[PDB]
């Protein structure tokens, strides 16, 4: 799935 | 729990340790300990409980995501069972972080700074649970999301300027809510550009660092604008 | 254990659904419950457990890393506490891994492929025990990996020919076991230029696939020969 | 540490 920019670490 | 007998002090240097160790589940367990000391927390130790959880809920959604699109194609109940699995953990983190927040983060947080990253928090991990969420609970679930993120956003705009990294954080995130849980891509795009532009007009006030810091947060709402207009 | 109530092939199911969700602690659970089954593992079989370990294993060396270069530069308990728990906890995954080894795949391996795989296996977490260990503790758990290191060699040697993926990669660990572990730099270098020189001898004999197999191992001798001469 | 190559995932 294409995950949009959220706050903090890019963990996923 | 386990982390009953270890000082506050020394839970907060380990928490430090196992973020440079990489070592995230073992950070947010130092965080959670020192969270139940009673003590309120500082702005590094918030944003030591965040960057664990966070990376701790990444990897479970990353492999949530990975099982429910195996689980899609293949409609033996073993890709269901592993992915229930890695669910079910997941939800156990959501619930340990909301647990925290509410018993007493929240109640204890008088400062805007400190109230409105906790309102965020809850905004974000109900979120988490509403991606996983299926029927009526999702419904449920989306409309305590929305409301964490609204009384932090009410907040936020009353007292922190509109560069405030916490602010920014907080409408970038609410944003996505709205653009991909409650399927309001009108109201995701409207808030991500009212928030870059409101903010862009304060940059003049910062100084060097915090202007870093906030154009930082302002380049993700134009990544996600970009990808939705 | 945990895994009982599990049929065989849902565990290898599930090994494979962990990797592709980069799950290796869950992959690494359910090998050891297919292990516990009782019946020898497959060729890929094997390979899942070995991959599963070497995943978890890895995440252990490198945060153990990082927290002894910190306790070296600072000589509070903290530091040595916590490089204290994540170095009980590698020895328990080595200790987890030599116990599946030991009960009871090497005594039931006799095939050449299965054997000398395992005997690399039993060197591998031995070395990994070896990178943690201090004084005399450390001096026989280096001579127990030198000995199954020496036995799968023997082996292999016998019974594979030198491009044989299984030989190669035996003959690479080994090489850095006496680089780093038994202080042999001259041994490891003379082992890796040998099997090198082997390989390279014995490349016209193999398929497109087979030669691509073989000449990925012979680059890591290569990367190393490159770092040590 | 620098480490050198072995067999398998490069997982540390
Ligand atoms: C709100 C004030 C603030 O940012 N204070 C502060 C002081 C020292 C360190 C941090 C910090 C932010 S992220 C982080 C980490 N990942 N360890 C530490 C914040
Ligand atoms: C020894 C024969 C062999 O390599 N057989 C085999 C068959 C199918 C799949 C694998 C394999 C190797 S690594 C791997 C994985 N990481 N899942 C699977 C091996």
């Amino acid at each position: 799935k294409l995950m949009f920019k959220t706050e903090g670490p890019d963990s996923d | 729990g386990a982390m009953g007998s270890m000082e506050r002090a020394s839970l907060i240097q380990k928490a430090k340790l196992a973020e440079q160790a990489e070592r995230y589940e073992d950070m947010a367990a130092f965080m959670k300990g020192a969270v139940e000391k009673g003590e309120e927390l500082s702005c590094e130790e918030r944003n030591l409980l965040s960057v664990a959880y966070k990376n701790v809920v990444g990897g479970q959604r990353a492999a949530w995501r990975v099982l429910s699109s195996i689980e899609q194609k293949s409609n033996g109940p073993e890709v269901r069972e592993y992915r229930e699995k890695v669910e079910t953990e997941l939800q156990g983190v959501c619930d340990t972080v909301l647990g925290l927040l509410d018993s007493h983060l929240i109640k204890e947080a008088g400062d805007a700074e400190s109230r409105v990253f906790y309102l965020k928090m809850k905004g974000d991990y109900y979120r988490y649970l509403a991606e996983v969420a299926t029927g009526d609970d999702k419904k449920r679930i989306i409309d305590s999301a929305r409301s964490a993120y609204q009384e932090a956003m009410d907040i936020s705009k009353k007292e922190m300027p509109p560069t405030n990294p916490i602010r920014l954080g907080l409408a970038l995130n609410f944003s996505v809510f709205h653009y991909e849980i409650a399927n309001s891509p009108e109201e995701a795009i409207s808030l991500a550009k009212t928030t870059f532009d409101e903010a862009m007009a304060d940059l003049h006030t910062l100084s060097e660092d915090s202007y870093k810091d906030s154009t930082l947060i302002m380049q993700l709402l134009r990544d996600n604008l970009t990808l939705w207009t």
